[PDB]
């Protein structure tokens, strides 16, 4: 399968996430996403094809995680922006107000604003600290995507919302909606990987 | 707030 930021993938053939960012880690091929999209060792699939299982995650407290694929997966610098492409250029963090944009399955993708960092989020699982928060919308199966500046600087992978009745925050006024999102640079220090950038 |  051809590895992009944004699309969807399903961990044992049951609960769907988005992919986050190609990375390598020495010869391994593999992408960043959320932790709590699955637990290691489960099976990730993209188009129904098992494409290669989960290596690692931390979930709750942060929510990150990476899936080791297989040889024959073909890892692209890009993100999904509707039919065309974002190019992932490095991982510059953004400073609250930048503009920023996010990909995953559910909603497209977004675009907004950072509003703030270090945001602890109380799931029911436990807290989940240090998120950054921005206003683009998202929902249900947005987990796991990609945000991005327009300018191709990676910020980290979708985490979680104040997602209403309808699934997403998208019905709802920017100035109301948390989309959080656990920052990239903290996941490739802690398992050694190299960001995939054109 | 909720994962997603």
């Amino acid at each position: 399968a051809n590895i992009v930021g944004g699309i969807e993938y399903s961990i044992n053939n049951a609960s769907l996430c988005s992919v986050g960012f190609s990375v390598t880690r020495g010869a391994t091929k593999g992408f960043v996403t959320a932790g709590h999209c699955g637990t290691v060792n489960a099976t990730a699939r993209i188009g129904g094809a098992v494409v290669g299982t989960f290596a690692a995650r931390v979930f709750p407290g942060n929510d990150r995680a990476w899936v080791s694929l297989t040889s024959a997966q073909t890892l692209l610098p890009r993100v999904a922006n509707g039919s065309s492409f974002v190019t992932v250029r490095g991982s510059t963090e953004a400073a609250v107000g930048a503009a920023v944009c996010r990909s995953g399955r559910t909603t497209g993708y977004q675009c907004g604003t950072i509003t703030a960092k270090n945001v602890t989020a109380n799931y029911a699982e436990g807290a989940v600290r240090g998120l950054t928060q921005g206003n683009a919308c998202a929902g249900r199966g947005d987990s796991g995507g990609s945000w991005i500046t327009s300018a191709g600087q990676a910020q980290g992978v979708m985490s979680g919302g104040n997602v209403q009745s309808n699934g997403n925050n998208c019905g709802i006024p920017a100035s109301q909606r948390s989309s959080l999102f656990e920052r990239l640079q903290p996941i490739l220090s802690q398992y050694g990987l190299s960001l995939v950038t054109g | 707030a909720a994962p997603v």
